[PDB]
């Protein structure tokens, strides 16, 4: 029963468009952060509620 | 040393010589039986010989050995036919085990034998000599004093002669201990036998020793005609009555006869009891008027709905779909049930513009559930909402005659011919969405009503609606044909039901179809084999979905492995997940009564990569163990809580809540955690709206009448199987599947009352009957024996567990005949000194009867 | 009352641990009373059960001594004792009936064949060795080896080697014990070294060089060369001198099969490689052992399928095969399959396991 | 013996789910490969 689930959980994992790699400007204290990403442009963004 | 001496005299010619060495053999056959199986084609060849006469002890001779050699059916043959070589009377190893054999082969031979002829004991198909045996056994048994080996045996073996002798022979008409053994082989001959046709001659026969009288218990008494269903044995039941005519008495068994038996039987026997000559009193009992007063009573003394636990639960949010409105709608209704409280309604009228047809649908027939217990002002509420008084909403107008249904249902009679008009009537036309609602509320209200009686007025009528393929009204329509028909069905409605699924084309009407035809299966077993084989042999997931039911319910009670087979099949191996669900919640019913197995089934089931499965099984294990106990059985649902797939979370919220209703409240120090949490989910809205739902309906399920009324199904409070509570949990199985499905809960909350009661006509006695018991009036919800007082006795919350640890005291005017009933759903003391002190405190019952 | 009960089954097991030379003073004296002690509320209890409360180990330790037979001095027309011993342990053989009885029921099984290798006749052996089979999982390893030791020596009369030399071979496998390890050791190894004899492959007894005292070694190694070297004059000659020795471990058997084997031993060594071996030189080595049956033998050793050949005696050659098989259909396959079945049984115990 | 028929009972809803262990274990294999091709 285990194996079955752990290719599944594979099977979903590695199915994303991935994520882009960034980094903290500065930290804002309403809650959004300053990140300036690597390939991206520089953008102000909402953290996680949980972080 | 050597057997050798012996042997070479057994070979050498002349009788006389072969008849000593038989005997010389003979002293020490078993301790050399090795050498001598070698020779028994000789030994053989003497009891084939009909001339020789010293054959019996050559056949004797040979089963020894073959015994020591593992053939223990031919030795067993061979002492028969040797015609004296078979002796019990003897004490051995030899005999003791021989006879062990002898019993297994008659037993298992009775089996098949029975089934051609149920008169083979009676004849020569299972041979003199072997019968005799048996004869023997019983005879032996029957010495010893101890009955239920006796009878053991002969209900294995299918002899009925035996059953009657040893009841018969024993009684001292001590007399208790016979009446003991006679109500242990009734409760045995239903649950651990299956075949109909043993059953009926032992419950029929068993009635008429107990129906002599000097000590037989009511209740049993009662039971055998319920389940069978026969006329005669009624008459003479309530022929008995008239001779032996005692107040006491004749409530005793009314009382039992309102809670046990099915409608359309009830009827049959009053019918009966008119046309024979009839006491006034028993046609009132039979009412049901007298249980409805009493739950009332009961929540209006005993209180502690809660309603600031309902007030915190609206308002955390009004997100998360319309679902969430119907969900507080819900738990509404099953808090305030028979209180009369509208606490919710009042507040929120604006909470009913939020809302959506359905769950406005909901909260109409909430009011349903809440006036419940009235029957005069049950409909007397829902005037304002009827048609030719017209309504605020035709949203309301609809959940208006579904709400009187289910206040009324099995007594629906006049308002049932009242609602057939508009069914009929908006067949012929009314395709607005308006109209539709209205015929859908109709046929709902009305199937609940002619429940368990048959009208074939009211099957055509509701035929007629699902011909118009409404996907709102035949949902309603296909209940309703299932609800009335209820029984054994007709071949008819089978046939004409199951074309016509695959013939017309819905998924809403393919989904009320399946349930449909699975209900009016009830009780048949192997007569609705034929129906199930061609719901299973569909290919359509709806018809499947429906199969496991009918299972379930032709099946009902008397657990049966091959049924239960049948639904682990379909349960593995199909793809379609919406059938897995229903089938392990299917496997629950049959194993009602075997309720310590499901907790090794469910072990599995709980592990499983489809949700579909852990949701199905939280209901499952739930359904089967509502009415007692299982400790371990809550140690699996707690996973499923907090298991991260929404719907299995608010499954086993639901599930949990129908088990220990006043088993809660730190009896069991987690079940304040699993409280805490239904809280927690509610004013969190970062949990989603299943899994709020969950909670939500969950909190109403526990805190249900006021945190005194209870969720069975095995009931501990008319101790007997409920045609209500099964289907009433099917309907509750679908709940976002079609919405307005939950009220048949409403059919099966059962009262804890423990009140002191009278023989003779009601008044209202309420004393305390100072037993030893624990704390579960003391532990509940919030906002053992030893033969000493207590602190509170009558009434309370208390446990239905518990109620049976105090006990009617003999040291009033309240006298016990029975060491208390057993049950406490409608009380019962006999009460021996009329209109006497030992209380006085008439209800509301005694300002009008 | 429920101590008392408990406190008599305590007593009448440790009164037979004692019993062995501990505050002890004839072992046969004090049997009668062991008998007693042993049938009320103890076998008498047990009728559907078995169980290492009651073991036979114990009576077996104490009969054992007894069938020495300097007790009964052979005064006597049978030994009473052993009748009733033999009448008692087939009274136990009723009650097993092989639903949870394979524990003690196989030390009694043990115990019979032993009787019948001491001087009973082992034809009847055959009916105990099957009714006693039923799934084993409740046997000690010390038991299953006592048990195959047994069943090898019962084999060997019936003139089955190879099902015998399987199931020593087996037996030494088991028992981890220092105590059987000692002289029941040297017994076990007697008995495979006379299995190797009998099939005449025998190899040398290397493998026993360190594990027997060296007194054993030698007349052990004499009697394998015998066979070895294929003199029957050799072979005489070890069996003459070391006459004690075989008499006295009772495998004085050897001497009526071994003689025909090592004469056929002697004649295998000699050449039959080609597909004519000339008649003269078979003829020659025969003729020593015998020159009145040298046709007679040449045909016999033929036909028991030892070696295979052809002879024409009208043209005196004797003509031969190379004794080596082929791999092109079957028989190699049937290897590969009984291989497959082994696994498959280890497999199953594994994942049981 | 009231209570042996009680026992033998309990012992037959046993049965007919040490049997059902195997059913579901069948089934779970080719479930697997599928799974395994998948990715």
């Amino acid at each position: 029963n285990d194996k079955v689930r752990f290719i599944k959980d594979e099977l979903r994992l590695l199915q994303e468009p991935g994520s882009y790699v960034g980094e903290v400007i500065k930290i804002v204290s309403d809650k959004k952060v300053l990140v300036k990403v690597q390939p991206e442009g520089k953008y102000i963004v909402d953290v996680a509620k949980d972080i | 040393t050597t057997a050798a001496p012996l042997l070479a005299l057994l070979r050498e010619n002349q009788d006389s010589v072969k008849t000593y060495a038989l005997e010389s053999i003979n002293n020490v056959v078993d301790q050399l039986w090795s050498e001598i199986s070698n020779e028994l084609p000789d030994i053989e060849a003497l009891y084939d010989d009909d001339t020789f006469s010293d054959r019996e002890m050559a056949a004797l001779i040979a089963s020894k050995v073959y015994y020591n050699l593992g053939e223990y059916e031919s030795a067993v043959k061979y002492a028969l036919a040797a015609k004296d070589r078979f002796d019990i009377d003897e004490k051995s190893q030899f005999v003791e085990t021989i006879v062990s054999k002898s019993i297994e082969m008659y037993v298992q031979e009775a089996s098949k034998q029975y089934t051609k002829d149920e008169q083979f004991y009676t004849k020569d198909i299972i041979d003199p000599k072997l019968t005799s045996i048996f004869e023997r056994m019983i005879e032996k048994c029957l010495k010893a004093s101890e009955l239920k080996l006796a009878l053991g045996i002969a209900l294995e073996g299918y002899r009925l002669d035996i059953i009657e002798s040893a009841l018969k022979s024993k009684l001292d008409q001590s007399t208790s201990e016979n009446v003991k053994i006679i109500n242990y082989l009734l409760t045995l001959a239903i649950t651990t036998v299956t075949n109909s046709k043993f059953r009926s001659s032992i419950l029929r026969k068993s009635f008429d020793f107990l129906m002599n009288m000097p000590n037989c218990d009511y209740l049993t008494l009662n039971k055998v005609v319920v389940n069978l269903n026969d006329a005669g044995l009624a008459l003479q039941l309530f022929k008995k009555l008239k001779e032996e005519n005692d107040e006491g008495l004749s409530a005793q068994i009314a009382f039992d006869l309102v809670s046990s038996a099915s409608q359309q039987l009830l009827e049959i026997l009053v019918t009966e009891l008119t046309a024979q000559g009839y006491d006034p009193a028993l046609l009132n009992i039979l009412s049901g008027l007298p249980t409805c007063d009493y739950y009332n009573t009961f929540l209006l003394n005993n209180k502690n709905i809660d309603i600031g636990l309902l007030n915190k639960s609206k308002s955390s949010l009004d997100g998360k779909f319309s679902l969430f409105h119907t969900a507080v709608s819900v738990a509404n209704g099953f808090m305030h049930a028979g209180t009369t409280d509208n606490s919710f309604i009042k507040a929120n009228l604006p909470w009913l513009g939020k809302a959506q047809n359905w769950a406005k649908f909901t909260a109409t027939a909430s009011l349903g559930v809440i006036h419940k217990g009235n029957l005069l002002e049950g409909k007397k509420v829902m005037a304002p909402y009827l048609p030719g008084s017209r309504a605020s909403s035709r949203f309301i107008k609809g959940g208006s005659l579904y709400g009187l249904g289910l206040i009324y249902a099995g007594f629906g009679r006049d308002t049932t011919d009242y609602l057939k008009n508009i069914i009929v009537e908006n067949s012929g036309t009314s395709g607005d969405e308006d109209v539709d609602v209205l015929l859908h509320g109709a046929s709902l209200g009305i199937g609940l009503a002619a429940m368990g009686s048959a009208n074939i007025e009211v099957y055509e009528a509701l035929k007629e609606v699902l011909y118009n393929d409404s996907a709102t009204s035949g949902e309603a329509a296909a209940l309703g044909m299932g609800l009335c028909m209820l029984g054994t069905g007709k071949p008819e409605a089978i046939h004409d039901m199951f074309t016509y699924s695959q013939e017309t084309q819905h998924g809403n009407i393919t989904r009320g179809l399946a349930v449909g035809l699975a209900l009016i299966n009830y009780g048949r077993q192997e007569l609705a084999d034929d129906l199930i084989t061609k719901m299973l042999a569909s290919d359509e997931s709806l018809l499947r979905y429906g199969g496991a039911f009918t299972i379930a319910l032709a099946y009902a009670g008397t657990g049966n492995n091959s049924a239960v087979k049948r639904l682990l099949h379909v349960a593995v191996s199909d793809s379609n997940d919406d059938v897995r669900r229903a089938a392990v919640i299917a496997l629950g019913f049959v194993l009602l009564r075997d309720y310590t197995t499901v907790p090794r089934i469910v072990q599995l089931l709980s592990k499983s990569h489809n949700a579909h499965v852990r949701c199905g099984t939280a209901f499952a294990l739930g359904i089967a163990c509502a009415g007692k106990g299982l400790q371990s059985a809550i140690d699996v649902l707690d996973p499923l809580t907090k298991d991260p797939v929404d719907f299995v979370r608010q499954a086993a919220m639901i599930a949990l809540s129908m088990i220990l209703i006043q088993q809660t409240e730190k009896l069991n120090p987690q079940v304040a955690d699993i409280n805490k949490n239904f809280l927690s989910v509610i004013t969190n809205k970062h949990q989603e709206g299943l899994a709020k739902f969950g909670a939500c309906v969950a909190q109403g399920i526990m805190n249900a009448g006021g945190r005194n009324v209870t969720i069975q199904l095995e009931n501990a409070d008319t101790g007997t199987l409920d045609t209500k509570s099964v289907v009433g949990l099917v309907m509750f199985s679908q709940f976002w599947y079609w919405f307005p499905l939950a009220h048949f809960l409403s059919l099966s909350f059962t009262p804890t009352t423990v009140i002191g009661i009278r023989g003779s006509d009601q008044a209202i006695p309420k004393f305390q009957m100072n037993c030893y018991a624990k704390e579960d009036a003391f532990s509940y919800p919030r906002m053992k024996y030893s033969s000493k007082p207590y602190k509170v006795d009558n009434m309370t919350r208390i446990l239905p567990q518990q109620s049976r640890y105090i006990s009617f005291i003999k040291d009033d005017r309240f006298v016990p005949v029975r060491k208390f009933k057993g049950n406490n759903g409608v009380v019962v003391l006999r009460d021996r000194e009329p209109k006497e002190p030992v209380a006085l405190i008439e209800t509301v019952r005694q300002m009008k009867d | 009352k429920t101590i008392e009960v408990t406190a008599e089954i305590n007593c009448f097991m440790h009164l037979l641990v004692q019993l062995f030379l501990w505050d002890s003073k004839e072992l046969e004296q004090l049997v009668e009373f062991n008998r007693k002690v042993v049938i009320p509320n103890l076998l008498c209890y047990y009728n559907l059960r078995s169980l290492n409360l009651i073991n036979a180990k114990l009576w077996f330790y104490i009969y054992l001594s007894h069938e020495t037979l300097a007790r009964s001095s052979e005064e006597i027309n049978s030994d009473n004792q052993n009748i009733i011993l033999r009448s008692t342990m087939m009274k136990f053989l009723k009650i097993a009936s092989l639903k949870h009885d394979n524990e003690t029921k196989a030390m009694l099984i043990n115990l019979i064949l032993r009787d019948f290798l001491n001087n009973g006749e082992v034809d009847s052996a055959s009916d105990f060795i099957s009714k006693l089979e039923y799934p084993h999982t409740d046997v000690s390893s010390s038991l299953e080896a006592r048990y195959f030791f047994y069943l090898s020596k019962i084999n060997a009369i019936q003139l089955d080697y190879s099902t015998a030399n399987e199931y020593i071979i087996a037996a030494i496998r088991k028992a981890p014990h220092n105590s059987k390890s000692l002289g029941f050791l040297q017994q076990s190894n007697k008995l495979h070294c006379c299995i190797q004899l009998l099939m005449g492959d025998i190899p040398e007894l290397s493998f026993f060089h360190q594990s027997n005292m060296q007194k054993s070694l030698l007349p052990y190694y004499h009697l394998t060369k015998a066979v070895k070297l294929g003199d029957l004059k050799k072979f005489t000659s070890t069996i003459t001198k070391y006459k004690q020795l075989l008499l006295k471990d009772d495998t004085y058997q050897l001497c009526v099969r071994l003689r025909s084997n090592v004469i056929k031993t002697g004649i295998r060594i000699i050449s039959l490689t080609y597909k004519k071996i000339s008649l003269r030189d078979i003829c020659l080595k025969l003729n020593l052992d015998s020159e009145q049956t040298v046709e007679y033998m040449v045909s016999r050793a033929i036909r028991d399928g030892v070696i295979e050949a052809k002879i024409n005696h009208e043209d005196g050659f004797i003509e031969t095969t190379e004794l080596l098989n082929i791999y092109d259909s079957e028989d190699p396959q049937q290897v590969f399959d009984e291989r497959i079945k082994f696994a498959n049984q280890l497999h199953d115990e594994y994942l049981v396991s | 013996y009231f209570k042996l028929k009680k026992l033998e009972k309990e012992y037959e809803l046993l049965t007919l789910q040490e049997d059902y262990i195997k059913d579901e274990q069948r089934h779970l294999k080719r479930e697997l490969k599928r799974a395994q091709e998948e990715v």
